[PDB]
């Protein structure tokens, strides 16, 4: 039965990724006075299937200068991390219930930077390596703000347990208590998934596709699935962290509906950023992180350590 | 018999391959702007599943939109070679078709079909975005009638 | 126009709803119709281990009340 | 399932043999992070949840990550491979066989005396029997860094600030 | 310390982590608290030279508590002697030891 | 002692041997140093958790942070050497023989 | 152990997706097809292109900041002590030292992507 | 609002902790008998297993001190089924 | 007067992020030392009963230790109920 | 009540295509379920529709025949199937069918 | 160890504005020199014109700046008319100015929107390419071709405007400023667009003059010069 739980978690997530491709294309199209996929199936509903089928029957050109061991290990690591990021998530009850769930997510997402450091190195070409190094530096630099923002927010939670976030946000959203940290967290999440003006590793008009140039068909498809799973997962984490839904122990379907709707709204906002802004330069986003986000994050961590102590509002640790 | 299963599988694979025709933006000259007009909202090539793609490693069709010069032909053949298969070439405009206005020039190759095999020849100088869209749908119908698995079953 | 984006969003919503509902219902099924007991600390684990021993059926969630002895 | 910490420790030592035989530093780093992951698992099996997750987040996702990033810049024109040297194979093979011989001896004898006396009676055997109550003893011990460990915080923070100053002194290159 | 600044200035800089029988958070006990306490109370103020011989029993008990080496030997003997009689079909473990 | 301790101490010995037996690259030796630190971390953690030395739970954190500071220093030294010679090869670090 | 089963399933399914992805398509490969992509020409290997001290410096500064973050992670449990004034003093001390490291790197060029 | 709520969550935790405190004498009394019964059952078995080992003497404390020593897992479950000792060692750690 | 006001003006006009961060950090530094509630937080932490309250033997002359949990002796949490 | 009228207009699009089968036929052939005014039918089976309240470029359309010159064209249609008489009206070179 | 990355490529790159080989060496992150390699679209136009009659050479100018077709053919027509000592009629001149300004709208839409798309603001490209499609319709209604009208000729224009064309041009133009507003609502004040354009590619006015710059590349540096005013045609 637990195996069935794992399967009924993984497979719907991959399906949601597949149709997130369609949803993103349609949202971009309608923001651009066009339609997007509306021919292949009703309202493009069979388009993700067409993409998945075409990709797995397309020739996966592997580079002659590629260390194939890591060339295939990188997609495995990426997709395995992208899937395992959902196992502690408290759609009302988690698959895996840990004391340190958000710490587990921080660690697992920090292991995901290897899939770029290994793909760029394995692909050789002597230039995709530079794009991979830029991506890794961006990822590790925004890990700092992710970690510190999570630390400051959880000082109202009292623990690293994600189920406790539901209890913490019973009467009020955590957004009303930490909105500046919410904006910085949301932009950090944007930057970590290489999205929006932070998509420097796959700049369509900067370096064509960067670290993913040599990957084609199948491994490219799995990398794409990993990225979109990470996008939906990060938006789910954001919804649980800042927009906690009311929970009825006798009707958890209500919480699930609430959470899914809020996660979809945040994902649609992620696609909304993509259609509205130009692209940051690499040094420009590094400057943003290091000289704008980091000082405010340090100050707000200070503030959120001081605040529960000076108001006798320290949460329980149980 | 077992030729019905092979025919159905061929139909499935050829529906998936023409429903996700991802082309490569080879905009050489004036024909490039009518192709991004077929990209524009009025025609919206994305509604057919025909996305705005990137590096030839994820492209299924080459659109030669513009004059090919002698200085430029080796690069066109290089990126054609780098396309994974199955791959198709659409020649768009008189210049790419057979040289066009510059047919008798010292520096112009007379038709991209001297460099690459071409599947569809879209006439016009430039062809209207609707003409290019017609060529794209005609290419889609070419893919629909391929019989790769039925060829294999009778080998 | 824009409401034709809604079918893909509905498919996404169903695919995202499935995991949470499945987790809740599997937890109810395998825990005696009640919520899966949470043991973050050794005291809760010891509570569950005592529960398993006294149930006689080696299941912590079979609850013995005052009908068992008193 | 009966033995989990022993497979984890044997794999730990195997990874140590792998990266300490020193192939090209990218494969050495891969071996080091495999060893770090299995060691984080080892200390997870001992109840050190926070410590193992620290291993992960800071060692494998921090320190390593930085190591592989820096190797990706200062390497060879053809970055080497494990196979390229017979010395790597010899060192790895000798380490693997000295692992196998000693684990077999300890398993079937339980009184080896390689420097230290050892008894492979199990690994669960040394665990004590008791309740930790309503808190993690590890977390309470580590959170005491700010109440009991004032001096430790002072010296560690000073050393980290000095580390920033020191790195900026050395790398200036004049 | 080479220069006992702590004992001159009355400061507790690192003596609090120096033994496991020192005060602990939430009064969580060390595993070998009593053994360490007895060895420390034996060896207090008589010098290391005297404490090495005159507190040997307490330190031996402490070391056994820390690394249960002799306990492990006795358990290993019981285990392997049990098997020594399973093969011959001599000893049947009782119901509460099999389920 | 239990056999996990045996394998952890064995890992430390292997890392020490790998560091003492050099090869061309400096990064390989630094990785051996890191392995030595990681084995020390795990040994300390096992000893501290097993004996329930609660205040000593923080010692592995301190060991990890200080050893990572040393690793940063060594990485900077390697980078300077490489900028001098284009490689991190230790055989170029021999001009102090005279 | 449930978590081990979950990790095994995730890794196994990812590798199976590799196997279908990397063996199912029909292949026909020649030399010029798999040549490295350089926008229509051949790439130059040159000699160890990934250089510049700034890429290494950001990694080192991230490492040191990550170490201080490791020092900050026990904070949610640290607020549960009776001796709250000492704990607050030390947590704020650590954060001032983080801010001081950032400021010192900032003022002494540091974080800059120079010429 | 968070002040109000976190203040309420602290009294609820005090109530839960006091429920545990009230229950603790029962659990301590039970654990003592359970541990003593397991130790004595091991003793009764080893009196049989060790009959023929020549210089063996059963019940012999490894420690010089006659003070009560809390047994390890090996002394408690060293003669029981792999599932039981696996539970007693890793059931809490693995429970997720 | 005008010098510090002008510096604050320039900082607010060109580096609002640093102004906000320094003000927030300064308040986080300063405000806890003035709060009446910091002592309350200390008291709440002290009143959380993690351990068992192991009893004492009344040797006589223990008139302030309760005897029973519901005797009018020993600390009271009535203050916490209304806070 | 305006969303009520939007839903009514959709439902009348279902009814305006002669039922659900006809609605799905035009949904899956033309990827469009608008109901226009029939201006005429050519000898090849193509039907031509105008709706002057649509914006320019959508106010006129053809639902292609399913059979033309011995070729099945239920799914496989193209703009070359429009005869020159209707080609002029369809591309708005004139206002007269 | 000077290994300045000599990435001497990028023709197939989507941001290469068509066909452009860039030979680039960087001192780490920053550009040290740019070496544009052109000729990838050299078709021998100037030699072919020598084999063409004066009328036969006019369509060659549509395909030089294939974003500003009618302006190129206006320039060629003005040159040929100056050599012929003849004068186009007033109505033809007004039509030429009107379609030159329509052409300027087309070209500026293409330039600004493709600049933004290369920077990473893809959305304004589509909104304005709809207006470009409408102006293509104007081109085709006057000449039968959407891009290469060949409409402005030495002596005037080929044929007169069809009835109702001025009304449609008026209908389009009365709404176009709202689209410029929407384009500016996305770019002009955006802190990311300005970060990618402010103080980037600064050219001195005197150095702009000595490098042969013209148009916006001159007036960007404050030079008050426009051929439509100083040397009107
Ligand atoms: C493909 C690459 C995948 C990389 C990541 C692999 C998973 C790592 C995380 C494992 C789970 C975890 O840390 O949970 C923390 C969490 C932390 O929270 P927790 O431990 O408090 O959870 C609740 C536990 N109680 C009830 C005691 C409070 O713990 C768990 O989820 C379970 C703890 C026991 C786990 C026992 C098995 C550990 C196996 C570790 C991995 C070993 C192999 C590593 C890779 C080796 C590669 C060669
Ligand atoms: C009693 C109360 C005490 C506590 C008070 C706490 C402080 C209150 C006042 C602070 C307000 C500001 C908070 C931080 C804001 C960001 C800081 C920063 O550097 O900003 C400027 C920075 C830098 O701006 P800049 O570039 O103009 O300035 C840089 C510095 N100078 C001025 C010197 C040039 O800008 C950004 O961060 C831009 C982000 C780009 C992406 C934009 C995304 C748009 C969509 C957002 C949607 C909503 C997000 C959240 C969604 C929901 C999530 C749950
Ligand atoms: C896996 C099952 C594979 C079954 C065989 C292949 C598929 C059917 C044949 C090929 C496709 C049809 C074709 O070629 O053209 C269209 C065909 C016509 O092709 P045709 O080639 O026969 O037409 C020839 C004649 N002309 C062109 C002139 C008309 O039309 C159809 O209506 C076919 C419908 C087939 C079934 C469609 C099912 C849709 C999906 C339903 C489930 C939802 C998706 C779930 C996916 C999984 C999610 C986890
Ligand atoms: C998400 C995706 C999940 C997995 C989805 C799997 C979908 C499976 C349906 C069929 C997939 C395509 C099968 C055919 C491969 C492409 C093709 O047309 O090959 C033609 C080729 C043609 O071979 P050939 O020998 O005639 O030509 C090759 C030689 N040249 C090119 C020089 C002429 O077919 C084969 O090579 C044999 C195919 C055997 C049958 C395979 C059936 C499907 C097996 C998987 C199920
Ligand atoms: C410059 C460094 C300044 C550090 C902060 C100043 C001292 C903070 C403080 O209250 O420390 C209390 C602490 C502890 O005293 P305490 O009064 O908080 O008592 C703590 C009691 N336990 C451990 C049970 C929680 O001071 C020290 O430990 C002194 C260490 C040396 C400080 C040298 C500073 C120079
Ligand atoms: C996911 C991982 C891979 C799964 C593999 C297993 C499934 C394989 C089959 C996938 C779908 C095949 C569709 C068959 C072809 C097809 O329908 O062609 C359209 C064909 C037409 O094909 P066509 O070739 O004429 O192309 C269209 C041309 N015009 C626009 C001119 C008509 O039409 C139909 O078949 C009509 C019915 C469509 C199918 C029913 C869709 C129902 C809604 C499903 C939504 C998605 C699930 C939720
Ligand atoms: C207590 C029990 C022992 C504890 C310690 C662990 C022992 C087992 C693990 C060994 C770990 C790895 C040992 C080898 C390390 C290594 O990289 O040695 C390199 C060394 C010289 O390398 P290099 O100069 O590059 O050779 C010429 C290349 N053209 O290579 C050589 O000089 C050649 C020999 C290579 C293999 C030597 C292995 C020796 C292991 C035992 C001795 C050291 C301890
Ligand atoms: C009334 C209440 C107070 C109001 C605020 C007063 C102080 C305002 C902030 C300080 C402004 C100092 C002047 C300034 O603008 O410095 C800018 C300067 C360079 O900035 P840069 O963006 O690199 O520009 C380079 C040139 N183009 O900057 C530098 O060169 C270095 C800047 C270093 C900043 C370090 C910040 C660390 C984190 C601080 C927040 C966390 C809390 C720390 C403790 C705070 C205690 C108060
Ligand atoms: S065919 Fe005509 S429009 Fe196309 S590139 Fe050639 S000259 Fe330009």
């Amino acid at each position: 039965m637990f195996m069935i739980n794992i399967l009924s978690l993984i497979i719907p997530i991959l399906l949601a990724v597949a149709f997130l491709t369609l949803v993103e294309r349609k949202v971009l199209g309608y923001m651009q006075l066009r339609k997007g996929p509306n021919v292949v199936g009703p309202y493009g509903l069979l388009q993700p299937i067409a993409d998945a089928l075409k990709l797995v029957t397309k020739e996966p050109l592997r580079p002659g200068t590629s260390s194939i061991s890591m060339f295939i290990i990188a997609p495995i690591l990426g997709l395995s991390l992208a899937l395992t990021m959902w196992v502690p998530l408290p759609m009302p009850y988690p698959l895996i219930n840990m004391n340190l769930g958000v710490l587990f997510m921080l660690a697992m997402s920090s292991l995901a930077v290897y899939s770029i450091l290994w793909s760029g190195w394995a692909s050789n070409s002597k230039y995709a390596l530079i794009g991979a190094l830029r991506a890794v530096a961006q990822t590790i630099s925004y890990e700092v703000t992710l970690a510190i923002i999570l630390l400051s927010v959880l000082l109202m939670n009292g623990s690293y347990t994600l189920s406790t976030l539901i209890t913490t946000q019973e009467h009020i959203w955590m957004i009303f208590t930490s909105w500046p940290l919410a904006m910085m967290w949301f932009i950090s999440t944007l930057a970590e998934t290489n999205r929006a003006p932070f998509d420097l590793t796959e700049g369509e008009s900067e370096l064509v596709s960067g670290f993913n140039v040599e990957y084609a068909a199948g491994p490219f498809a799995m990398f794409f699935m990993a990225e979109y799973a990470n996008i939906i997962m990060m938006n789910a984490f954001t919804a649980i962290l800042f927009l906690g839904a009311s929970h009825d122990p006798h009707t958890p379907e209500l919480y699930t509906i609430n959470f899914v709707l809020k996660t979809l709204a945040l994902t649609i906002t992620f696609l909304w950023i993509r259609a509205s802004y130009p692209r940051f330069r690499y040094d420009q986003l590094m400057h943003l992180l290091w000289k704008s986000f980091l000082p405010l994050t340090l100050a707000l961590c200070m503030w959120h350590i001081s605040l529960p102590i000076m108001t006798a509002s320290i949460p329980p640790q149980s | 018999r077992g030729e019905y299963v092979v025919a159905k599988l061929d139909d499935l694979v050829n529906w998936a391959r023409r429903s996700s025709l991802w082309p490569m933006t080879f905009g050489l000259a004036c024909c490039a702007v009518e192709m991004m007009h077929m990209a524009a909202p009025r025609y919206d090539m994305d509604r057919f599943g025909v996305v705005f793609r990137a590096s030839p490693r994820q492209s299924d069709v080459m659109i030669v939109a513009g004059t090919l010069t002698n200085k430029m032909a080796p690069a066109l053949r290089k990126v054609y070679d780098q396309m994974p298969e199955p791959r198709y070439v659409v020649s768009m405009g008189s210049c790419a078709n057979g040289g066009g206005y510059y047919h008798y020039s010292y520096s112009v190759v007379r038709g991209c079909d001297r460099i690459v095999p071409v599947d569809i020849y879209v006439p016009g100088c430039p062809p209207t975005a609707e003409a290019l869209l017609y060529g794209i749908l005609q290419l889609q119908r070419k893919i629909k009638r391929e019989k790769r698995l039925r060829i294999w079953y009778r080998r | 126009m824009w409401f034709e984006i809604l079918p893909g969003i509905a498919v996404m919503a169903a695919c995202l709803f499935i995991p949470g509902m499945a987790t809740a219902h599997i937890h109810k099924f395998t825990n005696g119709g009640k919520e899966k007991r949470v043991a973050h600390f050794s005291y809760q684990w010891n509570l569950m281990e005592r529960d398993r021993c006294i149930s006689g059926v080696n299941r912590y969630h079979v609850t013995k009340g005052l009908e068992n002895i008193d | 399932t009966m033995y989990i910490a022993f497979i984890l420790s044997t794999i730990f030592v195997i990874g140590f043999v792998g990266f300490s035989s020193k192939p090209s530093p990218i494969y050495g780093g891969l071996g080091l992070i495999v060893s770090g992951g299995v060691g984080c698992g080892i200390v997870l099996n001992f109840g050190g949840s926070f410590l193992g997750l620290m291993v992960f987040l800071i060692y494998l996702g921090g320190m390593l990550v930085v190591f592989g990033y820096t190797t990706a810049m200062a390497t060879e024109m053809y970055p080497e491979v494990w196979v390229s040297n017979k010395t790597v194979f010899g060192a790895f093979v000798s380490g693997l066989m000295m692992e196998f011989c000693m684990v077999y001896y300890a398993l079937k004898e339980e009184e080896v005396e390689i420097i230290f006396k050892f008894n492979g009676l199990g690994d669960w055997v040394i665990y004590d029997t008791g309740d930790s109550g309503f808190f993690s003893e590890e977390a309470m011990g580590i959170a005491a860094l700010y109440s009991y460990g004032t001096w430790l915080v002072i010296v560690t923070g000073w050393s980290l600030l000095i580390g920033v100053v020191v790195i900026m002194e050395i790398t200036r290159g004049n | 310390p080479f220069f006992d600044v702590q004992k001159r200035l009355g400061l507790d800089l690192d003596r609090w982590m120096t033994i496991q029988s020192a005060e602990q958070p939430h009064k969580i006990p060390g595993r070998c608290h009593a053994f360490e306490k007895e060895w420390i109370e034996c060896a207090h103020g008589i010098g290391g030279i005297r404490a090495e011989k005159e507190c040997k029993i307490e330190f031996d008990d402490f070391v056994e508590c820390l690394l249960r080496q002799k306990t492990m030997k006795r358990l290993s003997a019981i285990k392997r002697q049990r098997d020594k009689l399973i093969k011959e079909g001599k000893y049947t473990p009782p119901p509460h030891h099999l389920g | 002692m239990p056999l996990v301790y045996m394998n952890i101490i064995m890992a430390f010995a292997i890392a020490l041997a790998g560091l003492l037996m050099y090869r061309s690259h400096l990064m390989s030796s630094l990785l051996c140093l890191e392995g030595m630190m990681l084995s020390l971390f795990i040994m300390s953690t096992l000893i501290i958790l097993n004996t329930h030395f609660t205040l000593a739970n923080m010692m592995p954190i301190i060991l990890l942070v200080f050893a990572a500071c040393e690793a940063a220093l060594g990485l900077s030294l390697l980078v300077m050497v490489s900028n001098t010679y284009g490689t991190d090869y230790v055989q170029n670090l021999n001009l102090l023989q005279c | 152990m449930n978590i081990m089963l979950t990790l095994l399933t995730n890794v196994t399914l990812a590798s199976l997706l590799v196997l279908i992805a990397f063996w199912l398509p029909q292949l026909n490969a020649y030399s010029e097809k798999t040549s490295p992509y350089e926008c229509g020409f051949d790439p130059m290997g040159s000699a160890r292109l990934p250089f510049s001290m700034k890429f290494f410096l950001v990694a080192i500064t991230f490492l040191l900041f990550d170490l201080e973050i490791a020092l900050l992670l026990p904070l949610p449990w640290a607020s549960q002590t009776n001796n709250l004034k000492t704990m607050l003093t030390m947590a704020l001390f650590l954060l001032i030292l983080l801010a001081a490291s950032l400021a010192y790197e900032w003022t002494q060029k540091g974080l800059e992507w120079a010429e | 609002s968070m002040m109000k709520w976190n203040r309420e969550r602290r009294r609820l935790q005090i109530e839960d902790f006091e429920a545990r405190i009230a229950l603790m004498p029962l659990f301590q009394a039970e654990k003592d008998r359970r541990v003593l019964q397991m130790l004595r059952e091991n003793l009764e078995e080893e009196a049989i297993i060790m009959k023929d080992v020549p210089d063996w003497k059963v019940g012999e404390s490894v420690f010089h001190t006659t003070r009560w020593v809390t047994p390890m897992m090996g002394e408690l479950y060293g003669l029981r089924t792999n599932e039981e000792i696996l539970s007693a060692t890793y059931g809490f750690i693995w429970y997720t | 007067a005008g010098r510090i006001a002008s510096f604050l003006k320039n900082a607010w006009a060109k580096e609002p992020v640093l102004v906000a961060s320094f003000a927030i950090g300064g308040l986080a530094i300063i405000l806890p030392s003035l709060s009446p509630y910091t002592n309350y937080a200390i008291r709440i932490n002290r009143a959380t009963p993690y351990n068992y309250p192991v009893p004492l033997r009344d040797d006589g002359n223990m008139p302030d230790v309760p005897s029973h949990p519901q005797d009018p002796q020993g600390p009271s949490l009535e203050w916490l109920k209304n806070l | 009540m305006e969303l009520v009228q939007v839903l009514r207009r959709g439902l009348q699009q279902v009814s305006g295509h002669g039922g659900l089968r006809g609605y799905l036929r035009v949904l899956f052939r033309a990827n469009d379920v608008r109901v226009g005014t029939l201006v005429g039918e050519d000898k090849y089976g193509n039907k031509y529709y105008e709706d002057n309240k649509q914006f320019f470029g959508r106010h006129r359309w053809v639902i292609y025949t399913t059979e033309m010159n011995g070729r099945d064209t239920f799914w496989d249609v193209d703009g070359s199937m429009v005869p020159p008489e209707w080609h002029r009206w369809l591309h708005c070179m004139t206002d007269d069918p | 160890l000077v290994s300045n990355l000599t990435l001497n490529f990028g023709p197939q790159h989507p941001a290469a504005h068509g066909v452009l080989r860039l030979v680039m060496e960087l001192s780490g992150e920053m550009v040290r020199k740019c070496d544009p390699h052109i000729g990838l679209l050299h078709r021998g136009t100037e030699k072919l014109i020598e084999y063409k009659t004066y009328l036969q050479a006019l369509p060659y100018f549509d395909r030089l700046d294939y974003v500003s077709m009618m302006c190129n053919e206006q320039a060629y027509s003005l040159a040929v008319e100056k050599l012929l000592n003849i004068q186009p009629p007033p109505r033809a001149q007004w039509i030429r100015v009107l379609f030159g300004e329509i052409t300027r709208l087309l070209n500026h839409i293409m330039a600004v929107t493709t600049h933004a798309l290369d920077i990473g603001a893809m959305t304004p490209f589509f909104w304005m390419f709809e207006e470009r499609e409408k102006m293509f319709e104007f081109y085709e209604r006057v000449s039968g071709a959407r891009m290469h009208a060949a409409y402005i000729r030495p002596g005037g224009v080929h044929q007169d405007l069809p009835l109702g064309l001025l009304d449609d041009i008026y209908e389009f133009s009365k709404n176009f400023s709202f689209r410029i507003d929407e384009l500016e609502e996305m770019l002009t004040n955006n802190r990311i667009w300005r970060n990618r354009t402010v103080d980037i590619g600064v050219v001195t006015a005197e150095d702009a003059l000595n490098y042969g710059f013209s148009g916006v590349m001159l007036r960007g540096s404050g030079i008050q010069w426009d051929l439509r005013k100083t040397q009107p045609y």
